């Protein structure tokens, strides 16, 4: 967020110093300023880079998931009375691309849950205000098997009970990585296959570290069902905070295809433009 | 007034107002940016 250097007055030049000429082969960028190649006036620079700090770049809540749940009679096998969403930023694209400008990152994370609901039909009465349970299931904790099984006691899991109509729920977590930074890219495997092991052993997905690195969110409607079916969507908004990032990378240029770096479609991003056309 | 000058000397005197009347007095470099 630092200010910018002033432009210094620069007059005619006639000398053996040639800042214009360089050698990009060295791998360095020629740090020229306008006064190196043209005559410049004195300008007291007042612009700053306050809004391009990494913190400012990521200081936005981005939607990373839309978790759909129902409030309906359990006999209705079509309805889904609870939903489990594995935590990740890779279900949407925008925040993913912003994060993947970099190879490593540390940040606290602010989760904000925006809950919307609606009737599905109009001939089965009405509903009282719903309460939603959002339980964090860290890896290894038992995953709910039913909307009302014992796991929802949440004696040790953190849970947020959100009352419909209240302002979106919000919680914060610190940096919870087991490494010293989050790895946006992992060039490796969880397993190394060993010679003599059958083809079904030692095989792991390329670039995946843990089968379950950050656990899940289990969402249900706590209320018992009304005579009419209600559908709800919980939109999850992530905001990195206190961000640090390492090893910048070129941003994604073609559409994402899965959680890896794979690509299948849209491999022609650049449009056509004449070489000598302005 | 009288000018005495080495040649053993010689004497010169200007007799005229105008100077025009006076007698003749015999006394890497390869790399550049612009
Ligand atoms: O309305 C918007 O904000 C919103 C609207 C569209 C949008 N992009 S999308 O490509 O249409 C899209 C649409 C749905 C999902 N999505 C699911 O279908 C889902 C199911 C379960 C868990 C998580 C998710 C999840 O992200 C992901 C992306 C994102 C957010
Ligand atoms: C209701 C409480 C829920 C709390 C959830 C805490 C989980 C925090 C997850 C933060 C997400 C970090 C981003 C992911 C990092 C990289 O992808 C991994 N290192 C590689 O999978």
């Amino acid at each position: 967020a630092n200010n910018l250097p002033d432009t210094q007055s620069s007059g005619p030049a006639h000398s053996k110093e040639t800042p214009a000429l360089t050698a990009v082969e060295t791998g360095a960028t020629n740090p020229l300023v306008p006064s190196d190649t043209v005559q410049t006036r004195h300008v007291i620079q007042k612009r700053t880079r306050s809004e391009s700090t990494v913190e400012s770049f990521f200081a936005r809540g981005a939607c990373v998931a839309i978790i759909e749940v129902d409030n309906d009679a359990p006999t209705k096998r079509a309805s889904k009375l609870f939903s489990v969403w594995k935590i990740t930023y890779k279900d949407t694209v925008q925040l993913r691309r912003k994060l993947e400008f970099f190879t490593y990152s540390r940040f606290d994370m602010e989760f904000t849950f925006v809950v919307t609901s609606n009737y599905t039909d109009a001939n089965n009465g009405h509903a009282l205000n719903q309460v939603y349970q959002i339980m964090y299931i860290p890896p290894g904790a038992p995953i709910p098997g039913k909307w009302n099984d014992y796991t929802w006691q949440t004696s040790s899991n953190p849970s947020v009970f959100y009352t419909y109509g209240a302002p979106p729920a919000r919680i914060s977590v610190p940096y919870v990585g087991i490494a010293n930074a989050y790895s946006h890219f992992y060039d490796g495997f969880a397993k190394v296959p060993l010679a003599g092991q059958a083809s079904t052993e030692g095989d792991s997905l390329y670039g995946a570290a843990s089968l379950n690195d950050f656990g899940s969110l289990a969402v249900r409607v706590v209320n018992d069902h009304n005579p009419t079916k209600l559908t709800s969507k919980i939109r999850v908004y992530m905001k990195p905070k206190h961000v640090r990032v390492w090893c910048p990378r070129p941003p994604r240029a073609v559409p994402y295809y899965g959680p890896g770096v794979d690509y299948k479609d849209g491999l022609a991003p650049l449009p056509e433009k004449g070489l000598t056309t302005y | 007034g009288a000018q005495v000058s080495s040649q053993i000397n010689y004497t010169t005197i200007n007799y005229y107002r105008d100077s025009a009347s006076n007698a003749a007095s015999k006394q890497s470099d390869r790399v550049m940016q612009l």
